[PDB]
This record gives C-alpha cells, sequence and structure tokens, in this order.
C-alpha cells in the first residue's frame, strides 16, 4: 500500500521507513507493470508513474539520514532514466532539484572527481539552465573552490550548510575530513616546520589536542609543538616506488640502446 | 700512524684522530702527514682549511688469514653481476646476433 509507506515520511520516523521498504520492494514490481514502460504513455499511465516515483523518492531521501549508501545510491541510479524521460513528463517537481543537489555532493565525499565532472556534464544542458542554480549552487561552487585552489572559500560554504541541513549532513562530515587533509598535502611540501598555532590555523581545527590526533595518524613527529613532515613521507615514497609495475617502464640506458640498434638491422 | 690508516680503510680522517693517537700538538701533525707522503708509503692531498687528509692510496701489507676470506665474500657478489648482466641482454634483442 502507497499511502501507508507515504505518511510514514510525515511522521518524521525514516527507521519507520526502513523497516517497511522491503514488502513494497515486491510490490514495486507490480508498480513496474502497470506502466507498458514508456512503449506508449497515455494520461491514464501518467497518473500510475507519478505514484511509482514518489515511492522511490521518500525511500531515497530515508537512506541518506539513515547512513545507508548502497540502498541510496541503487535507488538513485532507477531515478536517473526514471527523471531524464521524454522532453518533460511529470518529472519537473521540488525534489528534482533537491535529489541532484545530494547525489553530486554524494560523488564529492567518494573523492571521484571523475565521475563528478561525468555527472555535471549529463545536467550541464536543459536542467541546470531551465532551474539556474539555487541548490546546484551548493555542490557547483563546492568543486569548483577546491578546483581553484582557494581553500578558505572552499571551508565557508561547508559552514554555511546549517540553515538547510535535512540530509545534507551526512555529506558535510565525510567532505570535511578530506578537505583538512588535501591543505595537510599541499603544505607538506610547501614548509617542513610551522608554529603551533598555523598549523591548527590552517586546518581549521578547533582544538589543539585534535590536532596532534591527526600528527599521529599521519605517523609525524612532534617535536616541541612542531610538525616534521620530511623524513616519513621519504621513505615511504621510496618504498612505494619498488614495485613489480613499474620495472618495464623505467627503461635501462643498456636497454634503450639494444633497442636503437636492431631496428636498422631488422 | 701508518697503523692507524690502514684500519680505516674510509677515504678521509680528520687531523683530530691523528693528534690523539700519536699525542702530538697539531703543528707538529700536518709535517706528518708531509711525511708519509715523501716516503711513498701514503699518497694524497691534505686540506688545512677543513682540517682534513684525504688518504686516496693505501700500500699493501702483510695478508693475514681473515684477509683471505674477505676478499673471496667480495669477489662472488661480482661473479653475480657479470651473470646476471649478460644473460638479459642476450634475451634483450635476441633476434641480431650475426
Amino acid at each position: 500500500l502507497t499511502k501507508s509507506l507515504s505518511i510514514a515520511f510525515e511522521n518524521g520516523d525514516y527507521a519507520a521507513c526502513e523497516k517497511l521498504l522491503p514488502p513494497i520492494k515486491i510490490e514495486l514490481i507490480k508498480n513496474n507493470l502497470l506502466i507498458p514502460d514508456l512503449s506508449i504513455q497515455n494520461d491514464i499511465y501518467l497518473n500510475d508513474l507519478m505514484i511509482t516515483k514518489r515511492i522511490l523518492e521518500v525511500g531515497a531521501l530515508a537512506s541518506i539520514q539513515t547512513f545507508n549508501f548502497d540502498s541510496f545510491e541503487n535507488y538513485f541510479n532507477q531515478l536517473k532514466p526514471y527523471y531524464f524521460s521524454n522532453n518533460h513528463k511529470l518529472s519537473e517537481s521540488d525534489k528534482k532539484s533537491k535529489l541532484i543537489s545530494l547525489y553530486l555532493l554524494n560523488l564529492l565525499s567518494q573523492n571521484n572527481t571523475t565521475k563528478f565532472h561525468s555527472e555535471l556534464q549529463y545536467l550541464d544542458k536543459h536542467i541546470k539552465n531551465l532551474e539556474d542554480d539555487s541548490l546546484l549552487s551548493y555542490p557547483i561552487k563546492l568543486d569548483r573552490w577546491l578546483m581553484e585552489g582557494s581553500y578558505q572559500k572552499a571551508w565557508d560554504l561547508l559552514q554555511s550548510g546549517s540553515q538547510n541541513i535535512s540530509e545534507f549532513d551526512s555529506f558535510t562530515d565525510i567532505l570535511k575530513s578530506a578537505i583538512r587533509d588535501e591543505i595537510a598535502k599541499n603544505t607538506e611540501l610547501s614548509y617542513d616546520f610551522l608554529p603551533l598555532s598555523n598549523i591548527k590555523a590552517l586546518l581549521f581545527f578547533n582544538n589543539e589536542k585534535e590536532t596532534e590526533k591527526f600528527a599521529l595518524e599521519r605517523n609525524w613527529p612532534i617535536v616541541n609543538s612542531k610538525v616534521y613532515f620530511n623524513n616519513q613521507s621519504k621513505e615511504k615514497a621510496d618504498y612505494e616506488d619498488e614495485m613489480m609495475h613499474e620495472e618495464d617502464q623505467k627503461t635501462n640506458i643498456i636497454e634503450k640502446a639494444m633497442d636503437y640498434a636492431i631496428s636498422i638491422e631488422n | 700512524l701508518i697503523e692507524t690508516v690502514f684500519v680505516k680503510n674510509i677515504r678521509m680522517l680528520s687531523f683530530e684522530d691523528i693528534s690523539k693517537a700519536t699525542h702530538l700538538p697539531k703543528d707538529n701533525v700536518e709535517h706528518l702527514v708531509m711525511r708519509a707522503i715523501s716516503l711513498g708509503l701514503l699518497k694524497g692531498s691534505i686540506d688545512q682549511v677543513n682540517e682534513l687528509v684525504t688518504i686516496s692510496w693505501v700500500q699493501p701489507r702483510i695478508i693475514s688469514g681473515d684477509q683471505i676470506t674477505k676478499m673471496k665474500d667480495r669477489l662472488v657478489e661480482w661473479n653475480d653481476q657479470v651473470e646476471k648482466l649478460g644473460k638479459k641482454m642476450e634475451a634483450r634483442g635476441q633476434s641480431i646476433w650475426v
């Protein structure tokens, strides 16, 4: 029953949304059969399809808040070809804008920019232009400032996110931790030794103790409240360099000679 | 001086090593370094600016028993190098060897 689910969202138990979803997944076969699966579209089938979208949709939002990624993504797979259909069915919704926003934030949290831009290219026509950027502006700008190199700007978007949280914090947390890592890596080569105050300020930590937590995890000596980046990172680098891949791609100077000589003489 | 020099087969010695062993002042040290060089017992050069003797040649002495083994250890290592290198390079550009 489609209204049993419906009300489950308004009630505000998204744990209730979760436990009810598996019986409906057998039912969602039956919803599929109602539509002839887009072989011909009529207005009876416009109504039928409205229910299907709504069901999948309330289930999707639920998974982000219960932090279960796997379910969210799968539903999302479906959801896309569901939304893209024809030129406009009743795909346009307030939720449409909202759901896109989230997906993109997710792709950024996976630290997989490859797919982020791929997904962005898909959007960049019809939909991005008609809806302007008003919830889209949140992922476009986030991704954009991290590319630019201006970290200060990329950080402030994360903090201002507070007035809009409803399911966005589930990404906000993952994304931050990666941002401090990013800063730390750029600043590794820049300078070896930084005063205590500056290590904190850069990484935007609230507390000094949190700073020293990140050192230990990062395998860096703290010596007189000054970090030292040079040692371990270099050693590690050296060790990483030796593997069964990069041995045939080196090319030995003696090996270069052989190949030049025999090519003449073939 | 000949004893201190032979044991430390590294290519440089500070003046400080000589000073202590022979218990002489530093004035006398660099002269003593001139004498060895004149004998031909030793060959090398003297840096006064850093206070070093760079020894570049040692004069062979009586080869004790321990040293017979030492020689052998290095020669095996250098056998292998020639061996590894010839085998791989035959395989590389096998096609032409007229």
